[PDB]
């Protein structure tokens, strides 16, 4: 652009004048708000103040330039093009391990913002082998550096189109397992966000996660203070279960369902929400999982939820007691007990202002209830359904027949299968 | 049962302020 002598100053072989041009782009980026990046950049000083930051650089000056080009690479994707153009990445990630402390969290920060902007700056962090000396970071005892170290490490670890390399974010894992017994409250945090972005995927990533006693303290975290904390170690737990009945079983044993019922009565909405699809991933499972979300008292409250909570979370607790309904083939005791904690009425009242597909997930519950009625009356000699008794009584009937309405031609079969087989 | 759900139906970039 235009500066000269604090641009030629910045070009000067003095290093204090190095210094003192430095720390005014810093004290200029460092944005109250809303800074002026772009006109840092025109001023073409960036290639320079990467120089800043090679190896035998003084430490101040390799602070104040890796403080400063932090600052860009927070700002829009282009502008951090700029400090990933200008080859930075690999000296950030040789300061990790060569710099101070304080000279480490300008650093990581850095990588942090430029790791947030995008899968591929995520994945060319990682291509830099950038891993090793961040996990070599949390040697350090410095509180604040564990704090932005962990949020960076988050920041490799989100994104999911496409997923980081496993191979190489899985390595963070023994480390997770330490930083989630963290006092540092924001620590917590990016910790297990970062253990829900690592549990988000295959049943091997999920047994990754748990091979390193990771779901114990998931679940003691489930009951934090802070609902900042309880988000996402719930997610991550929610992840855990949506892999095969056997590493379901380990959240269970480690105690997550007590946990789970007072989380249905958070404050937060979503946590509610999340609650209920936590669950519906557990009766999801065997019969004898099932059984043990009916032991652990989370049906009523789940009913609760099924008709006076938000749509969303709503919705949740709809799938949850549908597939719990279904083991009541295997177990019509299931269904004797969903029925009598009085779930018929909330499901068919959802009949009316759910989606197409919850409006689907309620007649297979519907469906599962009456089936058992029909199992029961015969092998007891019978002349009425009762659980069918239960539905027309509830008004639900109707509502079973005000779906065939609805366009979709697989709402459309159900709904008057079950008028024509039990009504 | 009928599923599993892998989703139910943090900070990007930070400014260093100190």
């Amino acid at each position: 652009a235009e500066l000269p002598q604090m641009t030629q100053q910045l070009n000067s072989d003095d290093m204090q004048e190095q210094l003192s041009a430095t720390v005014k782009f810093r004290q200029i980026l460092s944005r109250e708000h809303r800074p002026p990046i772009d006109v840092v950049i025109q001023a073409g000083v960036v290639p320079r103040l990467v120089e800043f930051m090679r190896e035998n650089q003084p430490e101040m000056l390799q602070l104040e330039a890796a403080w400063a080009l932090t600052n860009i690479a927070s700002g829009t994707s282009a502008q951090t093009k700029v400090v990933v153009d200008a080859d930075a990445v690999p000296l950030f990630i040789q300061l990790l391990y060569t710099g101070s402390v304080e000279v480490k969290e300008q650093a990581i920060w850095a990588l942090g913002n430029v790791a947030g902007d995008s899968t591929d700056y995520r994945d060319y962090v990682l291509q830099c082998n950038a891993m090793e000396p961040i996990l070599g970071l949390f040697n350090s005892n410095k509180p604040s550096l564990i704090r932005t170290a962990t949020w960076t490490l988050s920041n490799l670890c989100r994104g999911k189109k496409p997923q980081p390399d496993w191979s190489v974010v899985s390595q963070a894992l023994p480390t997770l397992a330490k930083l989630i017994y963290s006092m540092d409250t924001e620590t917590l945090v990016d910790a297990c966000w970062a253990i829900s972005y690592l549990s988000d995927g295959p049943q091997e990533a999920i047994q990754a996660v748990i091979d390193v006693r990771i779901p114990k303290r998931l679940v003691e975290l489930l009951s934090h203070e802070s609902t900042l904390v309880q988000t996402p170690a719930l997610r991550a737990v929610g992840n855990i279960v949506t892999g095969n009945d056997l590493q379901t079983q380990v959240v269970i044993n480690a105690g997550v369902l007590p946990a789970l019922r007072l989380l249905l009565s958070s404050p937060k909405e979503n946590i509610k929400k999340e609650a209920c699809w936590t669950i519906s991933n557990i009766t999801a499972g065997n019969t004898e999982q099932i059984q043990a979300v009916i032991d652990a008292n989370l049906i009523p409250p789940l009913v609760k939820l099924l008709e006076v909570a938000e749509y969303k979370t709503k919705k949740e607790a709809c799938w949850a007691i549908s597939n719990a309904s279904s083991g009541g083939l295997q177990r019509p005791d299931i269904i004797r007990y969903l029925v009598s904690q009085g779930c018929i009425k909330p499901l068919c009242d959802l009949l009316e202002i759910a989606d197409n597909r919850i409006i689907e997930v309620t007649l297979d519950a519907l469906e599962n209830i009456l089936k058992m009625g029909e199992a029961d009356k015969e092998a007891r000699g019978l002349n009425i359904n009762e659980n069918a008794d239960f539905i027309e009584k509830a008004g639900g009937m109707e509502k079973i027949f005000n779906c065939q309405q609805n366009e979709n031609d697989k709402i459309y079969e159900k709904a008057y299968k079950i008028i024509e087989t039990y009504f | 049962t009928r599923k599993k759900r892998k989703d139910p139906d943090s900070n990007s970039k930070e400014n260093k302020i100190d």
